[PDB]
């Protein structure tokens, strides 16, 4: 089959990973023991992506759990899916973290990235044919945000050949308070820039605004969050989960969606988002689905995609719904938006339409896009990186581990390039 | 005698020699375990029939075919359908990881790593042959296999067969059923790196077939099986001169002569008719006239194009049906005095014809009507560089700002590459352009 | 001046071969097993010309059957008349020569060469006096234009002193098969001027013509062209055929029609041609015989004889008629067209009579023009080829077969020679 | 007994001699099978017929003759005809392929082959000759054989029997016959060749005799054979003197003197009267006046002119039948004063008569009346020289574009040679012109 190994880190990273495993399970028909009860063939058709198929017709998750704190961990287990779980593939340490990358990526982690190593390897060398690996975590903290990209640059170097996709929650004060989570973002998204293949910037920013805004929430909790987190991360693996054409695998893609390798940070959306209220009073269409997945205020990014210019988009329908009106709609909306996509690549809008609706659904939408204007995510974290470099807030936390002042420096300078061909792509002519 | 090896590489290539195979058992009467009840040679012969299919001893006749692809979901739905039976499990040749729409891997990265067991095997169905006479390729230009493995394959075949001769049936991109946004890449890579070893190659527009599936078959949103199924009747077309026999029936062979005058413009545009629905089909009964005309209208070509706006250098009917020669006279009068068909002026003006009795065939749950008589016409017109132009275009707005380019650089191959591939197609369309100037 | 051996090759050689040998077989009382089954010693008096006798009072045709496919062979055997002739004498191979002169003359035919040769050999070594050879082709295709004058240059290599004879078909766009014909027919010409002593042109363009035209035919198969084919096949070589006043062979023959080396380019026609079918069973007339025996539109390689000058003529009546009355109308004919008939050759029209009329007519006559006006075929090809050759167009299927284009230009000026050669005739 | 031998070479030469020998056999009493009844003496003699007949000792009786063809069918015609008994093998010379109408392949390539084997044949005839006085030749102009062997069969005679006499019997071609289109040239060829080997020679023009045959014999269209058979009557008529007891051209030599004073004016006109239809059962009996007359009609020549525009240098009446010495006279007297006969002054203008009293003979079943009286006149006249002329000019049309002369070059004859040949013709021609005319 064609294989892919799930890796989640920190407290972030377990979370959306768990219920991201649980979604899925649900839409595969694996019960909370591991056994398939479902009805459709189409449910078994690709289930070896993400699950080694044990004896007794078990169904074990393809998936390693790391932390550097016991927690969660037992808060894992004792969940819905838990017991799902290989016992082997959880690795976890004592000391924590404390928010600090440093202690992720250079000490403490450093001291438990070997025995994930080897859990990574045996889970690999089964493996009937490797696609390549998917990590879930967090930028803000320190296990996923730093451990979390040690484990992509060790696992990068035994498989250089594979494809190292994250799905990576960035940071936003509307939802984490702590402090030096702008540091950690920066120094995060120094290492994606460079050694992952394909990023979901999952937005907590966004996810607060849509929780507010959209579906009038007055206290967004983190199941809400991750609620929206894992109806994306469903939506954005259907390609790779169900009998289809389009990206049907991570290389694929990949080879569709990164035009050049440094902008390789994808702005998922998610279709119907509906207030309570209004879903009895709002039809559920075709054109209704299209007009809002490519809406600036439906974008897990906080960004507006009027501000800049789509390189590329995959979007994908799924459930019982016409062929010939998707056509119809995704061609109106390129018409009806023609400026908003750079005219140097034909073509450069995929669809897909998948007959299985997500859970609770008749229809839905997901969109995948690499547009100029995810410079504005880079731009906020920059800005809280400048106001808390300048006056060298927090520096020692991260001296005290070892690490010199320039590298923060090469990491905002870094990004600061990246804004820059954000840029250079977004004002290129054909003509 | 005068076998003919076909090669199937790819998904479109694949599932376009299912619909082929298919076809051609129906055509013959050969049943999904190879039985053919009407053949009293057991064990092989000389019929016109074993040009395209092989006999063992226990009777079964075999597609003298290899099917090739780098991922196995495609062949594995050939081993376990409706003509399992029919092939060979030889001949059924799959890898574990595909070129991921991608050229470099295709002729290098993975290709490599099975080239040698297909061109075994092709050598296996060679030995078989008394007189082969050369091969038929059937790929996409778009995918990472069907332009880099095909590719790779046409040079290998050249260096162990020679010049036997090798033709293509290329499937053309078209943003409808697009899977890559690279497609134009690897097409034009494609083109440049098959155009000394292939020696005719006809071009399917997947646009041109969509919009007539749309526009004469009532189909709302055709899917690859629809056109497949189009597609494998104009194959069925063109191969019938080698398939079966008969007074007025003319070789391939014959009718390449006349379609190639120089070894690079060796593109033929193919036109079918007629394509009706079984609805539209229960009221007119279409006349060999009726069918001719058809043939010159822009709508039923299998490449977009405007033949009004070239020169031709060379027109051929192939008929099948209930056909005879004086009422094929007739209608090419009538077509000559009512349509601007320009000539170049170093090639005579004159329509080739050959006429096939046996009539078309329809697949059971197909879209196409039965029809009593059909046509299909192989012109050699300046008009198809036009489809090299749009391409070029698309390669063109992708390539200054050197876009994916990456993937291609990633896997062993250099910006050379591209830029000599490029090249080679300005040389192309130049060389349309010169075919169709006036002499001195 | 006893023996001819025929040979016939390719598809067109064939089939016309086997017609004539199914025609002249009818007359001469041969049923097609072999054996003999007519009422008059006539019929066997010069049967030897053309057969050889076995065992059992069996005439075997001394005919050579070549080709580099086996297709149309095959069809010969299963035909009429398939199993009279000598089964050793069939020589074919397996490639084909996809109408390419170069395949036929250099590479698939040199392969198959020496077999044929090895047949030819011991075919003229049972003949007590070889007058000469008489082949069967077509110039538009491979087989019969490459390899009938790569076997004519062989023939002569290993017999220079006999006579070498061809019926020889000439390609038109009326009845085409490819476009490259005008390259086939050109490089062959060029070998036929230098290695034949006489060659009849069959014109494929007249042929259709007289079918549509005269005989009213809308679509005419090969089948049609082929049997006006064999009637004058039949009516050339009636003197080499049966006893009468005259005692001729191909040699006196050649130097009688032949005054200058290089025209040796016949220009055949027959008579009566009739369509259906009133007229069919009218009693036909010597004055109209000979009228329409003369008639542009009668002649079967048209080059209205009108805008030429005769050489030389041949003419052949048979059945039982007036050889008084045949030879007022010949007078008359000449007297009427005089100034038709070149000055400077005194009686250049020779008339012969034969009592046995061809199956099915009660009289017949065959013309044979040694005429200027055949210029006007070769100036048609080369018209044809020009327009081509000028761009190179299709001249890779012959490169690739090892040929330069110089052999091409060679070919060309020689047939332009041709050309000017018989203009200079013409005025003089 | 001064014996003569017959050479009959080519087509022509042999079907005529077939002719002529059937004509001696009848005329003299000699059956196909080659016994001779009358003949008392056995196995040999000295009678006039010696001279064409030799014996055996079983009485059969052998023409002193040669018949040489290059292909087979026609000598063949002999070897299984009515007279085959009379000739045996050694005299019938056949080849397997002929000179195709062409000179130069008579004459070089194929003769080359075949000419000493036919003076060995002759050698064996001679040796038989008590005394050999010469040879007479028939053939025709027209054939490569009969031109082209011919001429060099006349070569060889003069070296090999120098002193002997050589009489021509020629067939001068006709399109109305059966002509080829390159006979000018093979004609033109061999009288070169020929002129100075031969004393004297007949020619006869098929076109003459094709309308005797129409006009006299009411033939709609002669046949080879009805052409042969007046043929044979007319040089029987000629070599009578030879066969028969008699005084006036006796032997060959004599022909000679009497007829030819220059050598190459050695050309005598043949005019013979009567020619009757053997079809018309009540016809009137000709006088000696009447038969003399028609010696002076253009219509009874062997050649189509016309004497009164010419000079005589000799003339010879030679009559067959019931012809006493007083109607010639009578006759003679009256010709001379109502027909322009112009004789050359140095000549006496005068006529040699020779009368045979045995009538002439009639092939049973051939066209020819049996007469009571038949005359042949031999005269050298100017006016013959017509016949060159229309020959030299058909010459000249093809010549002087060099049509057909590549045939002739193929065989190894030099292009030389016609010219040389036409140059011998216009001296001839000048020659004919000095002695006949008086500007
Ligand atoms: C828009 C929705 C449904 C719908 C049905 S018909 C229509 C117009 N919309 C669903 C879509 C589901 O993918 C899930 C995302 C919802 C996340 C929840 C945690 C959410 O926060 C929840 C508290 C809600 O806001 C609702 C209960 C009103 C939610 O079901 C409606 C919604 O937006 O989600
Ligand atoms: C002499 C003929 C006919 C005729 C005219 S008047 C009479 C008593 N007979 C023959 C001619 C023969 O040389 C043969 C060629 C004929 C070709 C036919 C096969 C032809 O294709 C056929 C279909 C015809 O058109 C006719 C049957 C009318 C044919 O006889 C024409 C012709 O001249 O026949
Ligand atoms: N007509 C037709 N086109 C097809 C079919 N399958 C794919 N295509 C077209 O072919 C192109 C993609 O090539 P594929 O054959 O899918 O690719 P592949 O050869 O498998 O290559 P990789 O998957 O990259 O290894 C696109 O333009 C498709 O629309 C088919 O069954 N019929
Ligand atoms: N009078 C007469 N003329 C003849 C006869 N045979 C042939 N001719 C004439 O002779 C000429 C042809 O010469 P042939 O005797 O046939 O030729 P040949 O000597 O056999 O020479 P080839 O056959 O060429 O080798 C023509 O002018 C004929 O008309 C004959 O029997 N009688
Ligand atoms: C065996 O075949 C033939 C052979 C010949 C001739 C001929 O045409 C009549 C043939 O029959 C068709 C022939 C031809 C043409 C002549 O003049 C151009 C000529 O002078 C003479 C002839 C022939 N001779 C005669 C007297 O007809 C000899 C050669
Ligand atoms: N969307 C989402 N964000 C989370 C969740 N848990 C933590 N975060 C965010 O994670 C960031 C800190 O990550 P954390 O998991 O505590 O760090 P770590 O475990 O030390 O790597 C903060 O910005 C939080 O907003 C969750 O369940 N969902
Ligand atoms: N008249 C006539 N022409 C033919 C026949 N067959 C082929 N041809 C002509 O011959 C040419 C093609 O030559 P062909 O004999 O088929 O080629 P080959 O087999 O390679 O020698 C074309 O101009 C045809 O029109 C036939 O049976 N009769
Ligand atoms: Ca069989
Ligand atoms: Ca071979
Ligand atoms: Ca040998
Ligand atoms: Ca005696
Ligand atoms: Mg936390
Ligand atoms: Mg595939
Ligand atoms: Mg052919
Ligand atoms: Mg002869």
């Amino acid at each position: 089959m064609r294989e892919i190994v799930h890796i989640q880190a920190g407290q972030c990273g377990n979370q959306i990973g768990a219920k991201f495993w649980e979604v899925i399970s649900d839409e595969h028909g694996i019960d909370p023991t591991g056994s398939y009860h479902g009805d459709s063939d189409l449910q078994l058709e690709r289930i070896n992506v993400y699950y080694n198929e044990a004896t007794g017709n078990k169904y074990v998750p393809r998936a390693i759990l790391v932390d550097l704190e016991p927690g969660t961990m037992d808060s894992v287990r004792s969940g819905p899916f838990g017991q799902i779980f290989r016992p082997d593939n959880f690795v976890f340490g004592q000391s924590g973290a404390g928010n600090n990358w440093a202690k992720g990526h250079y000490t403490e982690g450093a001291e438990l990235v070997d025995s994930v190593l080897d859990v990574v390897r045996k889970e690999s060398e089964s493996c009937d044919c490797l696609q390549g690996f998917q990590l879930t975590h967090s930028l803000g903290g320190g296990t996923g945000s730093g451990m979390g990209t040690l484990l992509i640059s060790k696992i990068r170097e035994e498989y250089p050949d594979r494809i190292m996709n994250t799905f990576s929650v960035m940071p936003s004060p509307k939802v984490s308070d702590t402090v030096v989570e702008p540091y950690n973002a920066t120094l995060s998204v120094h290492q994606l820039v460079e050694n992952t293949d394909e990023t979901y910037c999952i937005d907590n920013e966004a996810l607060y605004d849509i929780c507010f805004r959209t579906l009038k929430l007055t206290t967004p909790t983190y199941g809400d969050l991750n609620h929206l987190v894992s109806a994306t991360m469903s939506g954005v693996t259907t390609c790779l989960r169900f009998p289809g054409q389009l990206n049907a695998d991570l290389r694929k893609l990949a080879v569709n969606m990164v035009p050049f390798p440094r902008l390789h940070f994808f702005m998922p959306g998610f279709a119907p988002l509906t207030s309570r209220g209004s879903q009895q009073y709002r039809a559920l269409t075709v054109p209704e689905l299209t007009q809002q997945m490519f809406d600036s205020k439906n974008m897990m990014a906080a960004c507006d995609p009027r501000h800049g210019r789509y390189l590329t988009v995959a979007a994908i329908f799924r459930g019982r719904m016409s062929m010939k009106e998707v056509d119809e709609q995704m061609l109106n909306v390129q018409n009806k938006n023609s400026s908003y996509f750079v005219e140097w690549i034909p073509n450069n809008v995929k669809t897909a339409v998948c007959d299985i609706p997500p859970r609770g659904l008749k229809m839905s939408a997901t969109f995948i896009g690499n547009s100029t204007a995810i410079q504005e995510l880079f731009k906020r974290i920059s800005e809280q990186f400048t106001a808390m470099f300048r006056r060298k807030a927090f520096l020692h936390w991260y001296t005290g581990e070892g690490m010199d002042e320039m590298e923060f420096t090469e990491a905002e300078s870094n990004m600061n390039d990246l804004v820059s061909e954000y840029q250079q792509y977004q004002d290129a002519t054909a003509d | 005698m005068r076998e003919c090896i076909s090669i199937h590489v790819g998904q479109a290539g694949v599932q376009i020699g299912n619909a082929c195979w298919e076809l051609y058992c129906l055509e013959h009467g050969i049943q999904p375990d190879g039985q053919m009840p009407s053949d009293k040679t057991i064990g092989g012969g000389d019929d016109s029939f074993n040009t395209f299919f092989s006999e063992t001893g226990a009777g079964k006749h075999v597609p003298r075919a290899v099917f090739v692809d780098l991922e196995p979901t495609v062949i594995d739905e050939v081993r376990t359908g409706t003509y399992r039976q029919l092939f060979h499990p030889e001949q059924l040749i799959t890898g574990k990881e595909d070129a991921a729409n991608n050229y470099a891997r295709g002729h290098y990265t993975i290709g490599k790593e099975i080239i040698d067991l297909v061109l075994d095997r092709i050598r296996k169905l060679a030995d078989q042959c008394t007189g082969l006479q050369g091969f038929l390729v059937f790929h996409s230009f778009g995918g990472g296999t069907g332009s880099g493995f095909t590719s790779l394959l046409m040079e290998r075949l050249s260096v162990d067969y020679g010049k036997k001769s090798k033709l293509e049936f290329s499937i053309y991109p078209a943003p409808q059923v697009s899977t890559a946004v690279v497609e134009p890449y690897n097409s034009i890579l494609t083109t440049h790196t098959t155009l000394e070893h292939s020696d005719c190659a006809f071009m399917v527009d997947n646009e041109a077939i969509y919009d007539i599936c749309r526009r004469n078959l009532d189909i709302e949103r055709p899917t690859y099986t629809n056109l497949n199924r189009l597609i494998s009747q104009i194959v069925s077309s063109i191969t019938a001169s080698l398939r079966f026999d008969g007074a007025l029936n003319v070789d391939l062979t014959e009718f390449q002569t006349n379609l190639v005058p120089y070894p690079r413009i060796h593109f033929p545009l193919a036109t079918y008719a007629p394509v009706i629905s079984a609805e539209k089909a229960y009221h007119e009964q279409l006349s060999v006239a009726e069918i001719t005309n058809a043939c010159f209208e822009p709508a039923n070509q299998m490449v977009k194009c405007d033949p009004r706006h070239g020169k031709y250098m060379a027109c051929c009917l192939l008929y099948r049906g209930d056909v005879v020669p004086k009422d094929v006279n007739a209608a090419i009068a009538t077509i000559k005095t009512k349509r601007s068909i320009q000539f170049v002026d170093w090639c005579p003006t004159g329509f080739k014809v050959g006429i096939n009795y046996q009539p078309p065939t329809v697949v059971p749950g197909g879209d196409l009507a039965k029809v009593q008589r059909a046509v299909c016409m192989l012109s050699n017109t300046t008009a198809i560089a036009e489809a090299w132009a749009r391409l070029d275009h698309k390669f063109d707005l992708m390539y200054a700002k050197r876009a994916f380019v990456h993937w291609y650089v990633g896997e062993g191959m250099e910006e050379g590459e591209f830029s000599e591939a490029r090249e080679d197609m300005a040389a192309l369309e130049k060389d349309y352009e010169e075919v169709g100037v006036d002499s001195v």
